[PDB]
């Protein structure tokens, strides 16, 4: 009894289709999220504006809350679908619940949606993983990751996509146990990670910052290039 | 871009050279041609022949025997006419040559010649004079072990009950037939060994072969499985005949799962031929005619897969289970493997055994070896408990070797 | 209707040798019959009801 | 193949399939055996997309 | 006989949920001990990286202020089972005001587990261990994807459950104090499973009849580490 | 025998001097050979084996000097053995020279049968060396400890009482140098090298698979110090094919004593390998071949572009940089295609931009798929 | 091939089942529909297996509305279910908009239902090619719909057995300023070319749309055009 | 089999069926949205080639969603028809709810979302249609969008799909113009790319269908080009190639 399906198990017990969804996520581009001392930063790479293409339309970073934002890496159609579901869920929770939305609740909602979409015949699972950063952890920053297995986890800093194997080790190489003072330093570390882009140019990295109390903040290419220059100056110290 | 015009390659390979090009390529061509000249001058190398050390051989006896004796041809005997038993007459078959009616020589006797019997015969009269042994297939006769492995029962760890019960059948009746005969009991004649891979089944077979003292024949699945039909059955026939020739014999089948697969028909006939071979075997073990003093050993990793007729007692009388070693067995095998090494005297082996998960004896030998490589890579002439713990870690983590399906 | 009759009659009147294979009878067979045809220079090959093997090509599954 | 004076060897991908396991491997390896024994040569696989 | 549970093999065995037991096997282990002093659960995290928040992996959970749970297998299906157990306890207590017997919690979760070919998906590839207390006794229970459940005094589930179960069987008796049973569980998990104890990859949860608070063990493993 | 290895490769007079040294020596060979008994032994033996002598097969040996021999007509003859024939060199299946008239055994002929495995004996390792491979140092020490050190210096293991490791699997993405490392270790220790490519042991004939592996191990042990390489073991590794697996596993672990032959098995899909073939008892050494890092990539670029004429403007670092996206084979592809691109525009001295567009085009041809 | 299932794509992007339906089409009854300067003429044959079959009992040209005439490719029962659906759809449009259904719009709705049958894994499309003649706002319209759900406008066309000859015929035997009488003559001529065997009042039936109204020919008129003419 | 059902991934995670839908789009008639400012255009040459084709609508490729919205068609004919009807339905929903014109990106996302939902569920065949949108809205004004069967959508200033789509986008990136490249230059470039992609020497007027949106009175107009304007456009391009010849 090989896989051939979504709701049957291999003789050793593994469900192969969720693994195939994991591989489909692995095909996607890089996405490395972190949480700092107070702020959370994000940087997406491999924009690859195709001359006639205008980059803005694709919206590789999307915000669906009073304050929460990131896209979902993988197939962008499932990304837009889950974007619509996240909009609906966050607005409904804010309108219906006595208190506003929290990052844990929306992360659990997304995980449960993926699980309930997987747990049936004739229903293709969402082959997309995401990195959620929220503000209201009782006024603290925190980061979650969502996996098409309908699973959610809480990272201090995580990477998914084409560089998932690499950047994570990079994180394990230098994610400072000292909480990042001057969260601009954490943003510079994120820029250094984005220097490991699929094109590695660093001139088209789209970055977002949110200080756990602020709304969504977007970093323009020139000011992001300023942090890239600071990181390059730090790197040139080896002389 | 235009293609490389002949002038373009000319200038490409001319302008870009060093001022050395001509000399060193010409010198290389001289290398090649001088090599060929040396080869032709020295001639070809003498392939030679046998020709044992010169002082060992010849004597005029060699040529005298060559010019005096007869290069006898070999013929299948058949149908002793025995028309009057004063001169019996025989039929002979010279393979791919002919069939003759012949008589004995002045040397051989009628009692010395039987039907078939693969006799020899002269080259022009075709009179029969030599008793020759029957044709045993070479690919069957090389199967006899001819050399005992360097393993004893003391090298097998933990399986005291298994080795006792197997020696009860494969060793005790040969060593002490008196116990069985004076008590008037018939001992078992077939032992099957089953268990997970790497538990020591082939090691037990090696120990038995070392302590057998009788004719021991190993058997492997690939040996029996020929391409042509019936040929494997033929080899098993010859193998059992060979076993009958010996005064008692031991037959060992390693991984009999290769041939003993249960018979099935609906698969468009299935493998069938392998089933035919194992059917000839299932007859030879117990069919018409008593098997003889032939005690038989099979070891397999899939006991349930074999055909039920092969599991049947009277052909497989005693079935033995080699399970994963217990803590005491793990300690014992660790001792046994550590006997040969140069290690610390104070190695607390039972600690290592209780660090071991449900590890087969193959894993024990592997971790012992990994400690050996740790010591050697450290260039130390003594293996230490630290080396053993790194070996345990290496082996266990290697066997353990996204995985988000876990809890 | 006489396809095989008329092919046979043409072969008999001419110096040709008449080889015949029915389409219900893989590509190795086609190469073999063509090679056999080559062995006799004026030979004639006849395929009977070739439609079974010469049906329209699409994306084939099995 | 004609102009470069190298030998021409042709084996179609449809010819590669065969009805038995262990034959395509053998046939390809021995095809390159003829390729090497003929020395300067070109190997053609017409309709390699069939496999 | 591979499409689903609705097919019977010649030996009667459904060739779908044996793979569910094998899916129990692929998951990380969980240990449970039932003692007169208290019922305890131990759980291995199998932590991929220290950048992970170790508590984020919910392989040890609190069903209610009188019952905790550990489990092995698939984490999402386990979380669904845990959610049902919690809402069942909430509803039953809010309605009847009587404490939910842990066995009743197992019954409800098992009845959910019987919802793949019994109505109108697939078996829940996860096995659970419950440890709870009630007005009539402290209990430990185990259940599997098949929907069956059993009362156990010392149970091991997940990967390498055989060796840990053998050690747990050999060390267990009916008169252990919770301290000695806990310590035996920790030393067994240390020797067989991964390594020396640490707060990053192992978790403990104990339940006592008179203690509805602090159902877990947290930020106090230090006294263990030096004295283990 | 072969020529020495001249190890300048740039066109310099050092290369010349080495060459004319070699020419001097070969010319002395020519001189010496051009500037140019046992008739009793010959008159006895080579006249007893009166020409011509037929070639047949030995089947059985019955007496000290009596044996059964078949010939190409298929007939069977009980003949005598002359004393000069080495008895220990005679066994069933051996090719034997026979007197034409009286068919008497007059010597053993060195074997010229079993053609296929005779071809796969290759022994043609010397195209590479540990030199040709750069950066795979952990793998190098691992395989050295496993197979190379026991062959070169079994003294350490015998003194330690250690039975050496008896199986190695190499794994990793393709183009990482597993085959190169196997050939290189075959070159370092001149033990006979045996290579057999995966699926090629899968055969249509029912016996041919296990039979082929049996004869390959037979020839390997016949050569005694030997290394056997099975690349893409996955083709077999992942009843008949399982029976070939059983044959190989038993040839590894099973009865008899194997001795000195070492086994290297290379796979691209190690995780798909069946548990049986990965024997903890036999296969204790699994060597991963990761995609090369920055240092390893730099080493491979230097190794491959070393033999090419290079311009000054080539900045190797921008080629090395980005990530571990590719393997050594891809690096060789970039070097080769950069050579062709320099050739088209008529450079015999490749430049930096050549490598830049070469890596760009390779990355274009690397993988595919709709966005 | 990829024909046993209707709801899947082939590697080349073809859904083989619907061209199988189109192969069922053009294997059925031959028929030709042309557009004249004033009106639209659709002609189809009536030839059964045996003389017992009273052919007048089964009309093939059916008036969807007094201004719409409909002909099919030969798939009888599928044509009947589809023509019932088309009649009901035309009635819905006639009552909703209080105006008669446009010919192009009617064909659009019919092809929409056709497409509705081109999905799921337990149904099959009606392998029928539909020729629709109509009058709308003083303009004549001839449309063709096919089981794939597609529809197109033809000045002249034909389908059924031997349809390529009808295509060539309407290629060289047509001009857009044909009068109605000459249009019917062209239709019966291409019917003669496409059909095998002679025809009488029994063997053909024709429907003509004129801007005042549509009407199916009486067999006597069908013989008047087919016999004693051409 | 993996490729038989849309809900099964490859072991690499790729989906075969939507890929087959794109290779289907490979057969589609060449059609592009051209690069224009202060205006936009959707040229779509008709693959329909036969004398007796009536083309009574005079438009079968470009469909007007509203006087500020037009869409192109490249895919399965019936799927395209039902999809265009669904576009008009969704625009009607948005307008009836808000009494405001729908933004380009919102409508495009809505259609692509329902397409993805249809592809996601089992027992249903993915819509083998890719399409282009030309529109003007409050938020961004002139916009051209491209959408695929998978439900992916994006913004392109100049793009082409259908027959030789890769070649078309290639020469569009070759002689790419920006800024002062107004609507008339867009017509010229569209004529150039259509003559290059199509095999017809002296490309015929009836073979090509062109439409364009321009902001008149702030209420906007979408004009589908009639025969005459296409005629002198093609003739002017022919004499422009003649002028390019005159340079030699
Ligand atoms: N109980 C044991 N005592 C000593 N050595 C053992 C034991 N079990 C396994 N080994 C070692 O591991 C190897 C096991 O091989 P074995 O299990 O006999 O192969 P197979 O499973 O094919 O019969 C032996 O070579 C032996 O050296
Ligand atoms: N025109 C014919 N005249 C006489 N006999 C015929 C004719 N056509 C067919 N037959 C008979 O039919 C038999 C088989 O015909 P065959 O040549 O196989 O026709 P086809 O090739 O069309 O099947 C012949 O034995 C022959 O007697
Ligand atoms: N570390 C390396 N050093 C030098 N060459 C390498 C290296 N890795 C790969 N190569 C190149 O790749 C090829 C070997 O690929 P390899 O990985 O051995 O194939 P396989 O995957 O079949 O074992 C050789 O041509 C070699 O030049």
């Amino acid at each position: 009894s090989y896989d051939r399906a979504i709701t049957v198990f291999s003789p050793d017990g593994h469900l192969f289709q969720v693994e195939y969804a994991q591989e489909a996520v692995k095909k996607g581009s890089t996405a490395v999220g972190v949480r700092g001392r107070d702020i959370v930063v994000l940087g997406v790479e491999k924009k690859s504006v195709a001359k006639l293409q205008d980059e803005r339309t694709v919206r590789k970073i999307c915000a669906l809350d009073d304050n929460v934002c990131m896209a979902f890496a993988g197939l962008t159609a499932d990304a837009r679908i889950v974007i619509n579901r996240a909009r609906v869920e966050c607005q409904s929770h804010r309108l219906t619940v006595e208190d506003p939305v929290t990052v844990e609740y929306i992360t659990r909602y997304i995980a449960s949606l993926k699980q309930r979409y997987t747990q049936s015949n004739g229903r293709r699972p969402f082959g997309i993983s995401a990195l959620i950063v929220g503000f209201d952890f009782d006024g603290t920053p925190r980061l979650y990751q969502t996996d098409p297995s309908g699973t959610y986890h809480a990272w201090k800093a995580n990477a998914i996509g084409r560089g998932a194997k690499s950047v994570r080790e990079f994180l394990e190489k230098n994610y400072t146990d000292e909480a990042i003072e001057t969260d601009d330093l954490t943003i510079k570390l994120v820029i250094k990670a984005l220097l490991e882009v699929v094109q590695s140019g660093g001139k088209n990295i789209e970055l977002a910052v949110m200080r756990r109390d602020q709304s969504l903040k977007i970093l323009n290419p020139e000011e992001i290039e300023k942090y890239v220059a600071e990181i390059e100056k730090e790197k040139e110290e080896n002389e | 871009i235009r293609a490389l015009d002949e002038g373009d390659i000319a200038l490409l390979k001319t302008y870009g050279q060093s001022t050395y090009s001509r000399q060193i390529k010409q010198v290389e061509d001289d290398i090649q041609q001088l090599l060929k000249k040396i080869n032709e001058l020295t001639g070809i190398k003498e392939s030679d022949t046998g020709l044992a050390p010169p002082a060992l051989w010849d004597l005029a006896a060699d040529k005298q025997t060559l010019q005096s004796e007869q290069p006898l041809q070999v013929a299948r005997c058949t149908k002793i006419i025995n028309a009057d038993s004063e001169d019996p007459k025989y039929i002979i078959n010279v393979k791919q040559f002919a069939k003759f009616v012949v008589d004995l020589s002045d040397q051989v006797a009628p009692t010395d010649i039987e039907e078939g019997m693969r006799v020899g015969v002269d080259r022009n009269k075709y009179q029969i004079h030599i008793p020759l042994p029957p044709k045993i297939d070479p690919t069957v006769t090389m199967m006899q072990v001819e050399e005992k492995p360097d393993v004893t029962y003391s090298d097998v760890g933990g399986c005291k009950e298994q080795i006792e019960k197997l020696r009860e059948v494969v060793e005790t009746p040969l060593l002490h037939p008196e116990r069985f005969v004076n008590l008037g009991i018939e001992p078992p004649k077939g032992v099957l060994l089953f268990g997970p891979p790497g538990t020591g089944k082939t090691l037990c077979a090696r120990a038995v072969a070392n302590r057998t003292d009788a004719c021991f024949i190993r058997v492997i699945g690939s040996e029996l499985v020929q391409k042509y039909v019936g040929e494997g059955a033929r080899m098993v026939r010859e193998l059992f005949e060979m076993a009958r020739t010996k005064k008692a014999c031991l037959i060992f089948f390693d991984e009999i799962d290769a041939i003993g697969g249960a018979r099935f028909d609906d698969g468009a006939g299935g493998d069938n031929e392998v089933q035919r071979t194992m059917l000839e075997l299932i007859n030879q073990l117990d069919g018409f005619d008593p098997r003889g003093n032939i005690k038989v050993l099979m070891a397999t990793n899939r006991p349930d897969t074999l055909d039920p007729a092969l599991m049947r007692p009277g052909r497989l009388d005693r079935k033995i289970e080699f399970s994963l070693p217990d803590l005491e067995g793990r300690t014992h095998i660790f001792k046994i493997h550590a006997r040969s090494m140069s290690v610390e005297r104070d190695i607390r082996f039972e600690l290592l055994a209780r660090l071991c998960p449900n590890s087969t004896g193959a894993e024990i030998r592997s971790v012992c070896t990994e400690a050996g490589m740790f010591a050697i890579r450290a260039r130390r002439k003594i293996a230490t408990e630290k080396d053993f713990l790194e070996a345990v870690n290496k082996v266990i983590k290697s066997y353990a070797k996204r995985y988000m399906t876990y809890n | 209707c006489g396809k095989t009759m008329l092919a046979k009659a043409v072969a008999h009147h001419t110096t040709a040798a008449f080889i015949r294979v029915v389409g219900s009878e893989g590509p190795r067979m086609v190469r073999d019959v063509f090679r056999l045809a080559k062995e006799n220079a004026p030979a004639i090959i006849f395929i009977d009801e070739i439609d079974a093997i010469a049906t329209k090509r699409f994306d084939a599954q099995t | 193949a004609h102009h470069t004076d190298c030998t021409f060897i042709r084996v179609s991908g449809s010819e590669l399939v065969q009805k038995f396991i262990g034959e395509g491997a053998r046939m390809v390896r021995e095809l390159f055996v003829m390729a090497r024994e003929h020395a300067p040569s070109i190997i053609f696989m017409d309709e390699i997309d069939s496999i | 006989y591979d499409r689903g549970v609705n097919t019977f093999s010649p030996e009667g065995r459904l060739f779908q949920v044996e793979y569910a037991i094998e899916a129990i096997k692929l998951g990380s282990t969980a240990i449970g001990i039932q003692t007169s002093e208290g019922v305890c659960l131990a759980v291995e995290k199998r932590i991929t990286s220290p950048l992970m928040e170790p508590s984020s992996i919910e392989k040890i959970v609190e069903i209610d202020a009188h019952i905790g749970c550990a489990m092995s297998g698939l984490i999402a299906d386990a979380k669904t089972l845990i959610d049902k157990a919690r809402v069942e306890t909430q509803n039953h207590w809010f309605t009847y005001n009587e404490t939910m017997t842990v066995e009743s919690v197992t019954q409800a979760v098992s009845n959910l587990a019987l919802q793949f070919g019994e109505e109108d998906s697939r078996p829940f590839g996860v096995a659970l261990l419950f440890g709870g207390v009630d007005e009539k006794g402290p209990q430990l229970f185990h259940m599997d994807p098949s929907g069956t459940f059993v009362q156990c005094d010392a149970r091991a589930i997940g990967s390498a459950s055989e060796g840990a179960q053998s050690s747990l069987q050999e060390v267990y008796h009916k008169s252990m104090t919770l301290k000695e049973a806990i310590k035996s569980s920790l030393i067994i998990l240390k020797q067989v499973m991964e390594e020396k104890l640490n707060a990053t990859n192992i978790e403990l949860a104990t339940v006592q009849p008179g203690q509805n608070f602090h159902m877990f063990t947290k930020e106090e493993l230090e006294e263990v580490i030096k004295d283990i | 025998s072969k020529l020495p290895l001249v190890t300048p490769h740039t066109q310099c007079r050092l290369k010349l001097l080495k060459l004319e040294r070699i020419k001097d020596y070969l010319l002395m060979e020519e001189e010496f050979i051009r500037n140019q008994k046992q008739e009793e032994e010959r008159s006895k033996v080579d006249d007893l084996r009166g020409t011509p002598m037929s070639v047949g097969t030995l089947e059985e040996i019955i007496d000290d000097n009596h044996a059964i021999v078949s010939t190409s007509v298929g007939s069977e003859h009980y003949v005598s053995i002359l004393s000069f024939v080495d008895k220990d060199l005679l066994e069933p299946g051996c090719s034997v020279l026979l007197n034409h008239k009286v068919h008497a055994v007059i010597g053993v002929l060195m074997d010229d049968t079993d053609p296929l495995v005779t071809v796969m004996k290759v022994e043609k390792a010397p195209q590479e060396t540990y030199a040709d491979i750069g950066g795979l140092d952990n793998q190098i020490q691992e395989i050295k400890e496993s197979v190379e050190l026991p062959l070169t210096h079994p003294e350490y293991y015998e003194e330690m009482g250690i039975k050496p490791p008896k199986g190695v699997i190499l794994y990793g993405p393709p183009g990482t140098g597993k085959t190169l490392l196997a050939k290189a270790v075959a070159n370092q220790t001149s033990a006979t090298f045996l290579r057999v490519v995966g699926s090629e042991l899968i055969q249509k004939y029912l016996g041919d698979g296990p039979k082929l592996v049996r004869e390959l191990f037979r020839v390997a042990e016949e050569h005694a110090p030997s290394i056997v390489f099975i690349d893409e073991i996955d083709a077999i590794g992942t009843r008949e094919i399982q029976r070939t697996m059983l044959e190989l596993l038993n040839q590894l672990d099973g009865f008899d004593s194997r001795g000195d032959v070492k086994v290297i098995m290379a796979t691209n899909r190690i995780e798909t390998l069946d548990p049986a073939l990965i024997r903890p008892g036999r296969i204790d050494r699994k060597i991963e071949f990761p995609l090369p890092d920055e240092k390893t990539k730099k080493r491979i670029f230097q190794i491959h572009t070393s033999r090419m004429t290079l311009a000054d403007d080539v900045t190797l670092d921008d080629l090395i940089m980005a990530k571990d996206d590719l393997s050594g084979a891809d690096i060789k592809a970039i070097c080769t295609e950069a050579g062709l691109m320099a050739l088209r525009e008529r450079r015999m001295k490749v430049t930096n931009e050549d490598f830049k567009k070469s890596k760009e085009n390779v990355l274009y041809k690397k993988q595919e798929g709709t966005p | 091939g990829y024909s046993f299932s209707l709801t899947t794509f082939s590697p080349s992007g073809k859904l083989v089942q619907i061209e199988y339906a189109l192969a069922a089409v053009a294997g059925g009854a031959p028929s030709v529909g042309i557009k004249a300067a004033n009106g639209v003429v659709l002609a189809t044959e009536k030839k059964q297996k045996s003389i017992l079959y009273d052919e007048r009992s089964v009309h093939k040209v059916e008036p969807i509305t007094k201004h719409i005439g409909l002909v099919y490719s030969g798939m009888g029962p599928d044509y009947r279910v589809l023509v019932h659906r088309a009649r009901k759809l035309a009635q819905q449009y006639y009552l909703v908009y209080q105006e008669p259904i446009p010919t192009a719009q009617l064909v659009q709705r019919v092809a929409s239902v056709m497409q509705e049958y081109t999905q799921s894994g337990g149904v099959r499309p009606f392998g029928v090619s539909l020729l629709i003649c109509g009058w709308n706002e003083g303009r004549p319209y001839l449309f063709q719909s096919d089981p794939s759900g597609a529809y197109f406008a033809w000045k002249a066309t034909a389908h059924g057995k031997n349809y390529v000859n009808g295509k060539t015929f309407l290629e060289k035997r047509y001009n857009e300023d044909l009068e109605l009488e000459d249009a019917i003559h062209t239709a019966i001529l291409t019917l003669k070319e496409s059909f095998e065997g002679q025809m009488t009042e029994d063997n053909i039936e024709v429907g003509i749309c004129n801007e005042a109204g549509f009407r199916r020919l009486t067999p006597t008129e069908v013989k008047d055009y087919l016999a004693a003419i051409a | 089999r993996y490729d038989s059902r849309t809900t099964i991934f490859s072991p690499e995670g790729r989906l075969y069926q939507v890929e087959y839908a794109m290779e289907a789009i490979g057969h589609a008639g060449t059609c592009l949205g051209i690069l224009a400012n202060d205006g936009v255009l959707l040229a779509a040459e008709r693959r329909n080639i036969h004398k007796l084709l009536d083309e009574v609508f005079f438009s079968e490729k470009i469909y007007k969603l509203n006087e500020d919205m037009a869409c192109s068609v490249a895919g399965i004919t019936s799927d395209a028809n039902v999809l265009t009807n669904e576009l008009r339905l969704i625009a009607q929903r948005y307008l009836l709810q808000y009494q405001e014109p729908i933004p380009c990106e919102q409508l495009v996302t809505a259609l692509c979302d329902i397409k993805q939902a249809y592809t996601q569920f089992g027992g249903k065949r993915p819509f083998g249609v890719s399409l282009l949108y030309i529109g003007w809205d409050k938020h961004y004004g002139f916009q051209l969008y491209q959408s695929d069967p998978s439900g992916n959508y994006g913004g392109w200033k100049a793009t082409c799909i259908g027959n030789n789509s890769a070649a078309a986008v290639s020469m569009l990136k070759q002689d790419y113009k920006e800024g002062e490249m107004t609507l008339k230059s867009a017509l010229a470039l569209a004529i150039k790319v259509l003559n290059k992609t199509m095999d017809v020497s002296k490309l015929s007027a009836e073979k090509v269908e062109i439409a364009t949106l321009t902001r008149e009175n702030g209420k906007t107009v979408i004009r589908v080009l009639k025969q005459k304007e296409v005629e002198q456009l093609i003739k002017k391009h022919e004499e422009e190639e003649a002028k390019a010849e005159r340079e030699k």
